[PDB]
């Protein structure tokens, strides 16, 4: 099924050619086109006052990463390596060992966020929702370095956003 | 010698007064420039050199030049026409003074003519680049790169072989 | 005395140039579904000023393959110019009073188009050379049209003084005397001032800048303040010329404030030009120029010559 | 250069302002995306499609996707390809608003940009709240969808839908029948429907000569 | 002192002045500059705070380099960077302008533009939302604000 | 007197903000920096070579109908005559050959530019 | 929003008033408060020169009525 | 009805405690609307809503004077908000 777009003709009787005269010498279409410039004049912008207003997210928003805990306080990583191992750009550097009492714990846990694509695929592989993608998304540094987070200043992300990515997480973990 | 100096680039800024003072015409001064990647290649030696311990190195170039003829090749490179004149030390000494004043970085400075217009001290019994492994480069391969800045859009193109390098007074 | 006067002419001009760059620019901001500058003093207030201090205090380059005297001359000539085409309007009184102040107009307006060719040319870059050969086409497309239509018009005020204006519109606007004429001329004070839709010498789109691409700071800033003045200059012309204001001798302000306000609602319209169409192919304005206004505006000569004649409504002062 | 949509070094040979030659020198975003994938499995090689045409996300992945599907001989579950025809609707939406308005600007008219990249930005809110990104979803997956959508989404959707044909009527108003629109578009870029079909063209390319094929 | 208190407030209206006329070039490479002109679309508006685009790099302030930047380009874009009158300033804009993203192990991918020019502002993301770089914009002025030129003139 | 002044003001003006530019900021110039502006690619060829136009023969009859321009003006003061049939005869004589022979370079294909 | 735009109109018609009333108050000062003269041909200008000449401190718009013919 | 519309800037303007506090908040935020707080920060953020604006101008956050350590009357970023009233503010709750 098809329709045509430029397949029409004009009509050649005299009201209608004195009609496309008077278009052609006193510019119909031009002022026409002024009047719309002029209504948007007179509307109201879609302009936010940032950093005062914030424009709008969902729980489901993909930001800077954090490590997890459970409530008496012990981590939720065990080392297993699945975020490692799904990671699309290698972004996730794992060093694990015994810790003094038995327990499976990483002892190196590196994220570099200039190789990352925060696709949010770690996540989805964690099956203890260790590691997680919070809200935050004004992180901005001014040295490369910076960006480089190694496993103390994701654990520091997670207790600092904590209070936020639990509410997130409760309200998807259904959809999931 | 480079292409942030003040050494080329000084002789070469002195066209915009029209003519070039040198004091007894630069003809009783020696210089023995020496090119910056040489500088730092051998600083870089030194440091990798465990024999340098407490050594005394002085890092000259290749050629000795008579301030003269330095100028000369220095404006030729850069297409711009000479015109040098004899200034006496003294007036020449009254103009870095004048010139002293200025509370951004002087033009010249009265210490400054003083080092222009002094030869080049011989030290022979001091270890050079050579001793480093370095092999100094002549001014005569590297001048295009400081020079070409500031040629006219006329002498933009010309090449490094075709300003004819100067006579040095070596030996 | 006089110089005084001229720099209270030439001093309240630059201010308007610079307020008229934020006027510009929230204009199209608020006909673009946003705001504009309203951060840097209260509702963008303090834009103009910033931008001519970040503008002054910028690095100015001077390219290797330029040649610098003309790069140097030509913002001069292009600023100093703008500044002069002011001193022979009647607001109500003008700075100079000359007999033939239209003519005058027509020779320095023709001659600043010179500043654009020259720095296009001097600048030594493709660009630079393609905005510059645009130049010239602009002027070719435009200049005679524009003194037919002069000569037109003015056959009904009897001489070339500007003053002379002001008795002529004493009751009615040159507007319902001249209206076709009026249009032809709007559209060819927009093609002088290189104000879209032919603004072909920049050509954002096509000439990355234009003629000015190897220009920075403050020889950019002095052609941007020389194309505003010109922009409020040819709507004042415009105001005097097609909508004549009223004066009484004892209280020429409110002439002055009714001129004015005329001059604001132009260059107002102006912008509205600009935000409301696209950009014209640079031989369709000469096609434009040649072959729709040339004919009208000859046969609108004829019977602008022949008009007074029939009717014995011949101006005086021979 | 501001017209030159993102890297490309057109090399022109002009006689005036006449045009010669067009040498179109390319690779400037040649990032090797082939190999890469080639050393990935088959859902980490996924993102890779969102950002080989960054206009038309869904649409790579909706591709990609069909083609790993075919190779595995499994099917998608119906909502999943509603939800996937939704999707790719409106990322058509999405890069026909970028096409007209940027093609606008580059012939001199800047407003409908403006209008229309109001719009553009709800339906990144469309975007971000059914998959969390903005435009890198990664949403359309081998085995269908990779969430389902959230509680209230259909009733946005159908709000923006029942008001976007007032925009596209105020853009046809500011450009369908401008004269000077009309002059720098008509009769330019004439190409016969015979030399489409051997120069390898498709989709609008091959409509707009008149060759009635829809895939 | 008197002439620290002189040299102090230029300095502070020198800064005000740079900073608030902030003219990027226009220039983008990939996705990233796609949220670039969601940043100058009508909902966030940056022209409000005095950004605007400008075609030549000699009328420019700032570069952003949104996008990923190939062994092929790079001439290109220090070129760009070298013709920009100073002061100038470049923002990092996304992952693959930050350390090379997606593509980091490729062989046609410079590994952060870092290495070709310097770089003031590193916005991350894939891509970084148009309010992200709105924040590093901000940020970017308000490191410009604390800049002391003349207070370290006068103390030399 | 008074037009010379102001031509002078206004040339003194444009000169002194020049020399405001050049040397009130901090200049670090290099080669990079000062070479000509491509697109970030070097130029293949130079702007000093010919750039053809095709509107030359416009451009001469521009010269032509430029002088027409100077035949017409005294008209304001040429209506003031006692015998004003001979002048509206000879304005309009003036002005129909001006018409035909544009009318003469438009049929003969003079204002289309060179392909 | 529209009336924002409003003071940078305001700012524009208050620089642009200047010139008008600043003219009009310079001609009035310079010459005796009474519209400067306009002198567009010989004729006009051969008047201000008897005015001057016959004005006894040299000044064209120092003006003699009856008082001066006794 | 512009009447109206006058007494409604009039009221902003008393709204804001007087022409201080008016002004205070034009210069600090270029914006002088009136909404309700809907709380207050232990770091001084106060947080105001108006169901009446459009979505996306319908809540905002007046940043506090002094943080941590730093002074904030002209110095301030969108990273200076909690969590919980990041969550808020994003609009990615209904609760405050
Ligand atoms: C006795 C009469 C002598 C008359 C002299 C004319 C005045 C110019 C003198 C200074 C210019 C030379 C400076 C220079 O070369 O670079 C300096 C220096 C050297 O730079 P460099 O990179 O090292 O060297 C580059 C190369 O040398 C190559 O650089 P280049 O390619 O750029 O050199 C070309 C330049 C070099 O000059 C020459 O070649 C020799 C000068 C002779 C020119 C005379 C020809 C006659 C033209 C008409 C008459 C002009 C006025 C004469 C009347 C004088 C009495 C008032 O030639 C010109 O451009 C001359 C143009 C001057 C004419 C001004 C007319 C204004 C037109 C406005 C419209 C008019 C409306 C109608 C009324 O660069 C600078 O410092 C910056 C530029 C300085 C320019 C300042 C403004 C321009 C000149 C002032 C004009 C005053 C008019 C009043
Ligand atoms: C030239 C005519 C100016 C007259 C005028 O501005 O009346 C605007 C008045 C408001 O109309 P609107 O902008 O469509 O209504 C938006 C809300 O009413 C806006 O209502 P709102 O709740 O946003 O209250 C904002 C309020 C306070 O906002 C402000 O104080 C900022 C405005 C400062 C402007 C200086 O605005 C004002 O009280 C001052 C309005 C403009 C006076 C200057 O429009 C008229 O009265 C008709 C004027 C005829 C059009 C030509
Ligand atoms: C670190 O490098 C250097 C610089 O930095 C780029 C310099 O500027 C510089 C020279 C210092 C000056 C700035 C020289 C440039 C000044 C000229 C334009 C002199 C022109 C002055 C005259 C008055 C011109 C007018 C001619 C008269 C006859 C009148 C030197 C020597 C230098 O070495
Ligand atoms: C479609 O996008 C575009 C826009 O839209 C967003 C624009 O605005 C736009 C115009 C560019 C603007 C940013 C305006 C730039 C502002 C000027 C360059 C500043 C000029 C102001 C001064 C130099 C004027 C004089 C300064 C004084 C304060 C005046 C008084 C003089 C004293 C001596 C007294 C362009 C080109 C554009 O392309
Ligand atoms: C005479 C012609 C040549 C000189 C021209 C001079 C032009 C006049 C100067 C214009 C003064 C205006 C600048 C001050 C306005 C800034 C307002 C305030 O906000 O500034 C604050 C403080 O200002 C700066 O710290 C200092 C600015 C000025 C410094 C002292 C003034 C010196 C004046 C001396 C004049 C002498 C001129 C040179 C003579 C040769 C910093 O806040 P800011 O970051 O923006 O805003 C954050 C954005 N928010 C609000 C949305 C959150
Ligand atoms: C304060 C110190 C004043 C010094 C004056 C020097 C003048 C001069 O030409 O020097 C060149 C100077 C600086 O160049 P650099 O050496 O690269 O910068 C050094 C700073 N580091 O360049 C300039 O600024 C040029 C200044 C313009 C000259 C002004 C006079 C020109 C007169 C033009 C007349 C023609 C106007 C045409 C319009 C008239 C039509 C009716
Ligand atoms: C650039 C060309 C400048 C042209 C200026 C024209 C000025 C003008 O037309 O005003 C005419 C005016 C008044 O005449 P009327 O209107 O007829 O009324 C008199 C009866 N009351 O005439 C005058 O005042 C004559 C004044 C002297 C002539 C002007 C001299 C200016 C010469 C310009 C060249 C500049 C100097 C050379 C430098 C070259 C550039 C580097
Ligand atoms: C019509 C509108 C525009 C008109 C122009 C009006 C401008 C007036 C405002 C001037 C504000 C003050 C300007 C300050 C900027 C000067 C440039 C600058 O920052 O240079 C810094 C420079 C850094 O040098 P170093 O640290 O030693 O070297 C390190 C690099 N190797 O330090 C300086 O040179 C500062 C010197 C003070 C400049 C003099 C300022 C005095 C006021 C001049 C106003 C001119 C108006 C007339
Ligand atoms: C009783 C005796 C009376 C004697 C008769 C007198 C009556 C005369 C009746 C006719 C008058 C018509 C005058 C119109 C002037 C010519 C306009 C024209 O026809 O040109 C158009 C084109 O003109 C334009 O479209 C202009 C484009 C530029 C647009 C810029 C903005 C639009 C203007 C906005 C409004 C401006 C308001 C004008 C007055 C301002 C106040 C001074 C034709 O071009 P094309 O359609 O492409 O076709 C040509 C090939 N056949
Ligand atoms: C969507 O296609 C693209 C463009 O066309 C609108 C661009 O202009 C550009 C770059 C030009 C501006 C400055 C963003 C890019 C990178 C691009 O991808
Ligand atoms: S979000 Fe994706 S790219 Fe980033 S660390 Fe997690 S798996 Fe790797
Ligand atoms: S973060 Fe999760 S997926 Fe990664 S190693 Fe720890 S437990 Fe395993
Ligand atoms: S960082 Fe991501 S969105 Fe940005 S250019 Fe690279 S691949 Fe595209």
């Amino acid at each position: 099924t098809y329709k045509f777009v430029n397949m029409r003709e004009p009509s050649m009787d005299m009201k209608s050619v004195t009609d496309r005269a008077a278009q052609t010498l006193l510019w119909t279409e031009l002022v026409r086109g002024l009047g719309m410039t002029l209504s948007y004049l007179f509307r109201e912008p879609a302009t936010i006052n940032y950093p005062f207003e914030k424009g709008p997210l969902s729980p489901r928003f993909r930001g800077e990463h954090a490590l997890r805990r459970y409530p008496s306080g012990e981590e939720r990583c065990i080392a297993c390596k699945l975020c490692e191992a799904v990671c699309p750009a290698q972004a996730i550097t794992i060093e694990a060992e015994p810790r003094a009492d038995g327990s499976r714990r990483t002892t190196r846990y590196d994220i570099d966020m200039t190789k990352c694509i925060y696709c949010g695929f770690c996540q989805e592989a964690c099956p203890v929702d260790a590691i997680v993608e919070g809200p935050n998304f004004e992180f901005s540094t001014e040295t490369h370095e910076e960006l480089l987070y190694n496993k103390e200043k994701l654990l520091n992300n997670g207790d600092k956003w904590e209070a936020e990515i639990a509410a997130n997480i409760q309200a998807d973990y259904l959809y999931r | 010698f480079g292409r942030e100096d003040r050494f080329l680039n000084y002789f070469a800024s002195m066209r915009w007064f029209g003519g070039v003072p040198l004091i007894s015409l630069g003809k009783e001064t020696v210089k023995q420039p020496v090119y910056i990647v040489d500088v730092s290649k051998g600083i870089i030696n030194a440091i990798k050199d465990p024999d340098a311990k407490g050594k005394t190195f002085a890092f000259v170039g290749p050629n000795r030049y008579l301030l003269f003829d330095l100028v000369q090749y220095i404006f030729a490179v850069a297409y711009r026409p000479f015109l040098p004149y004899p200034l006496p030390h003294f007036a020449y000494r009254w103009v870095g003074r004048l010139f002293e004043v200025s509370p951004f970085e002087p033009w010249t400075t009265r210490d400054k003519v003083e080092r222009v217009h002094m030869s080049d001290m011989t030290l022979p019994h001091l270890p050079g680049l050579e001793d480093l492994g370095i092999q100094a480069t002549p001014l005569e391969l590297k001048a295009i790169e400081v020079l070409r800045r500031h040629r006219t859009y006329r002498w933009l193109t010309s090449e490094m072989e075709d300003v004819k390098p100067a006579k040095t007074v070596n030996i | 005395m006089f110089m005084i006067n001229i720099l209270s002419l030439i001093i309240p001009i630059l201010l308007a140039v610079a307020f008229l760059t934020l006027v510009e620019r929230k204009v199209l901001g608020y006909m673009q579904l946003r705001k504009g500058p309203n951060v840097v003093g209260p509702y963008g207030l303090l834009q103009p000023i910033a931008d001519a201090l970040k503008l002054f205090t910028k690095e100015p380059l001077r390219p290797a393959t330029s040649s610098i005297s003309m790069f140097i001359i030509a913002p001069i000539l292009a600023l100093s110019l703008a500044l002069t085409m002011w001193v022979p309007l009647p607001m109500p009184y003008p700075l100079i009073n000359m007999n033939l102040g239209v003519l005058f107009m027509l020779a320095m307006s023709s001659l600043a188009v010179y500043s654009i060719l020259w720095s296009g040319w001097a600048s030594n870059s493709k660009y630079a050379l393609i905005g510059a050969l645009r130049a010239v086409a602009q002027t070719i497309s435009y200049e005679v049209t524009l003194a037919i239509i002069l000569l037109s018009v003015l056959l009904m005020n009897g001489s070339y003084t500007l003053s002379t204006l002001i008795t002529t519109q004493e009751h009615i606007w040159m507007i319902f005397t001249s209206w076709p004429l009026a249009m032809m001329w709007f559209i060819s004070t927009l093609a002088e001032t290189n104000r879209a839709p032919f603004d072909l010498t920049e050509g954002e789109s096509e000439l990355v800048s234009g003629f000015n691409v190897e220009y920075a700071a403050g020889p950019f800033a002095m052609f941007f303040m020389a194309e505003y003045a010109n922009i409020i200059m040819m709507n004042a012309f415009t105001a005097i010329l097609f909508l004549g204001a009223s004066h009484d001798p004892h209280t020429p302000e409110l002439y002055t404030i009714n001129f004015v306000l005329k001059t604001l609602a132009l260059t107002i319209t102006f912008l509205w030009i600009r935000a409301s169409y696209p950009r014209f192919r640079y031989d369709q304005l000469m096609h434009l120029l040649w072959k729709s206004f040339l004919p009208l505006t000859l046969a609108l000569c004829m019977w602008h010559i022949s008009l007074p004649i029939m009717t014995a409504s011949i101006p005086p002062q021979s | 250069h501001p017209a030159a949509h993102g890297v490309l070094r057109l090399v022109m040979e002009l006689s005036g302002e006449m045009v010669r030659k067009c040498d179109p020198h390319i690779g400037l975003l040649h990032r090797g995306t082939e190999k890469l994938i080639e050393y990935k499995t088959y859902l980490q090689a996924l993102p890779y499609f969102d950002r080989l045409d960054y206009v038309s996300m869904m649409c790579n992945e909706q591709a990609y996707s069909l083609a790993v599907e075919k190779l595995l001989n499994i099917q998608p579950p119906p909502r999943a390809q509603w939800i996937r025809v939704l999707f790719g609707e409106i990322t058509r939406l999405l890069n026909h608003i970028m096409a007209v308005t940027t093609h606008a600007l580059d012939i001199g008219a800047m407003t409908p940009f403006f209008w229309m990249f109001e719009e553009r930005e709800k339906m990144f809110e469309f975007y971000e709240r059914v998959s969390g990104a903005r435009m890198h979803a990664a949403y359309i997956r081998p085995g269908g969808v990779h969430q389902d959508l959230p509680l209230g989404l259909l009733d946005d959707i159908y709000e923006f839908s029942k008001n976007f044909s007032f925009r596209i009527d105020e853009l046809e108003e500011m450009l369908t029948n401008n004269r000077i629109w009309r002059n720098r578009t008509v009769d330019i870029g004439v190409v016969t429907a015979e030399d489409a079909l051997n120069y390898g063209f498709s989709g609008v390319m091959l409509r707009g000569s008149g060759i009635q094929w829809d895939l | 002192s008197r002439g620290e208190y002189v040299v102090a407030k230029l300095d502070d209206l020198v800064n005000w002045a740079r900073r608030s006329s902030l003219w990027p070039m226009t220039f983008g490479l990939a996705c990233c500059a796609v949220e670039m002109m969601h940043m100058a679309a009508p909902r966030y508006d940056m022209d409000r705070f005095g950004v605007v685009f400008r075609a030549s790099p000699r009328q420019s302030d700032v570069m952003i380099v949104a996008g990923t930047l190939t062994n092929k380009m790079a001439p290109a874009l220090r070129k760009v960077y070298d013709q920009m009158p100073e002061p100038r300033y470049v923002v990092s804009m996304g992952s693959c302008a930050n350390g090379g993203g997606y593509y980091h192990y490729s062989y046609s991918v410079v590994r952060g533009c870092d290495r070709i020019v310097p770089v003031d502002i590193y916005v991350p993301g894939c891509p970084p939302t148009a309010e992200a770089l709105l924040y590093g914009i901000l940020q970017l002025q308000r490191k410009i604000k604390r800049e002391k030129r003349l207070r370290i003139w006068y103390r030399r | 007197m008074n037009i010379m002044l102001t031509l002078l003001t206004n040339v003194t003006l444009a000169s002194l903000l020049v020399l405001i530019a050049f040397w009130l900021p901090q200049l670090n110039a290099y080669s990079e920096k000062t070479s000509p502006y491509e697109c970030g690619f070097d130029p293949m060829g130079s702007a000093r070579l010919p750039f053809s136009m095709k509107f030359f023969l416009v451009a001469i009859t521009f010269l032509l109908f430029d002088l027409e321009i100077a035949l017409l003006l005294p008209l304001p003061w040429a209506s003031q005559t006692n015998n004003l049939k001979t002048m509206l005869t000879m304005a309009l004589f003036l002005l129909i050959l001006l018409a035909a022979s544009l009318a003469y370079e438009w049929t003969q294909k003079g204002l289309e530019w060179a392909e | 929003m529209w009336f924002e735009i409003l003071p940078g109109i305001a700012v524009m018609a208050a620089c642009l008033f200047i010139p008008g009333m600043a003219t009009a108050h310079i001609h009035k000062f310079t010459n005796g408060g009474k519209e400067k003269r306009v002198a567009h041909f010989s004729y006009q200008w051969n008047l201000m020169e008897r005015d001057r000449r016959i004005s006894g401190v040299n000044r064209y718009h120092v003006t003699k009525g009856l008082e001066n013919i006794d | 009805e512009l009447v109206q519309v006058l007494r409604r800037g009039l009221q902003q303007v008393s709204g804001h405690g007087g022409l201080r506090g008016y002004l205070r908040v034009l210069f600090r935020a270029n914006d002088v609307r009136v909404g309700t707080l809907v709380g207050e920060d232990k770091y001084g953020n106060k947080y105001y809503e108006d169901n009446k604006q459009f979505f996306g101008r319908h809540r905002w956050v007046i940043y506090t004077t002094e943080m941590n350590g730093r002074d904030t009357f002209w110095d301030v970023d969108g990273s200076m908000v909690p969590p919980e009233w990041h969550r808020w503010l994003h609009c990615m709750t209904d609760d405050p």
